[PDB]
């Protein structure tokens, strides 16, 4: 991703264009990943409360 | 090998110059890219933000994302977890 | 481009403010009329600017 | 006698009164560069000769 | 993708020939069609005049 050395000329409107365009490549991984931010919805299961 | 590459007659047929390849031009492209923008920024009165221009390896790019195809996200184990403990105390028969 | 409203004297701002006014005709008309003059007289003179 | 606001008083609410002046500032991510002495480079053709 | 240029560099000294030679090879080696372009619309420019 930094072989242009783009890490560092990419403004607050772009990084938050990237992560609202669907496009994602299913693998064992993100099955993987996804069940895991699905046990995270209520924060109480993470030690932390309000 | 190739049905193409059957040179018959001697016109096509002359002599070698030089080479190139695939892992060479790579790191060909990116210094010429890289180079120019550290050439007009040395000599104008440009004022931006340091950023470094290096080259990276290539080579040593390529080869660490094929490190990463044999990774394992599972685990193979015997028993489980503890996943439960018990306190005692001074009653009996009530923990 | 980030406008903000900050605090300058009377006389100094109306040279802040004519200098901003002429970088923002340089990037509309003044580079592309003086580039692409000197592609006329390097067709006149035989000489080939860069 | 001078028709001119130097020096006032006030009280320390209003000493953000004075924010009125439209700033145009320029993003850091960008670059400013100043191309005055690009306007002369160019080499001369030469004429063929025998 | 990759769009070329001139170039002009004064340290360099050629033959006037090459130039009017190098005139006739990029008419008939580049493309600058209706599909795609290999050439900038300053390097088409300085190819027309050689």
């Amino acid at each position: 991703m930094n072989l242009s050395h783009s890490h560092n000329f990419i403004n607050i409107r772009d990084m938050m264009r990237w992560v609202m365009l669907p496009s994602l490549q299913p693998s064992l991984k993100l099955a993987l990943e996804e069940e895991a931010w699905a046990a995270a919805n209520d924060f109480e299961d993470l030690m932390l409360t309000d | 090998q190739r049905p193409e590459r059957i040179k018959t007659t001697p016109y096509l047929e002359g002599d070698v110059l030089s080479s190139d390849s695939g892992p060479l031009l790579s790191v060909f492209a990116l210094q010429e890219i890289m180079q120019k923008v550290r050439q007009v920024q040395a000599d104008y009165m440009t004022a931006t933000r340091e950023v470094d221009f290096t080259v990276p390896d290539v080579q040593k790019i390529l080869d660490d994302i094929k490190a990463l195809a044999a990774e394992q996200v599972y685990k193979i184990v015997k028993v489980p977890s503890i996943s439960f403990r018990h306190i005692v105390m001074q009653s009996r028969d009530r923990v | 481009v980030d406008v903000f409203i900050g605090a300058c004297s009377e006389p100094v701002y109306r040279i802040y403010n004519r200098l901003q006014g002429y970088i923002e005709a340089v990037q509309l008309q003044e580079l592309r009329n003086s580039i692409g003059w000197l592609e006329r007289l390097g067709h006149r003179k035989r000489i080939t600017y860069s | 006698f001078i028709n001119k606001r130097i020096v006032e008083r006030v009280r320390v609410g209003q000493i953000l009164a004075v924010l009125n002046r439209r700033f145009v500032a320029y993003k850091g991510k960008m670059r400013i560069m100043d191309i005055t002495q690009s306007l002369k480079m160019g080499t001369k053709l030469a004429a063929p000769t025998v | 993708q990759i769009i070329l240029d001139l170039k002009i560099d004064p340290g360099e000294r050629m033959d006037p020939a090459v130039r009017m030679v190098a005139g006739v090879v990029g008419h008939l080696l580049f493309t600058a069609g209706g599909r795609f372009t290999n050439l900038t619309q300053n390097m088409a420019r300085q190819l027309d005049i050689a």
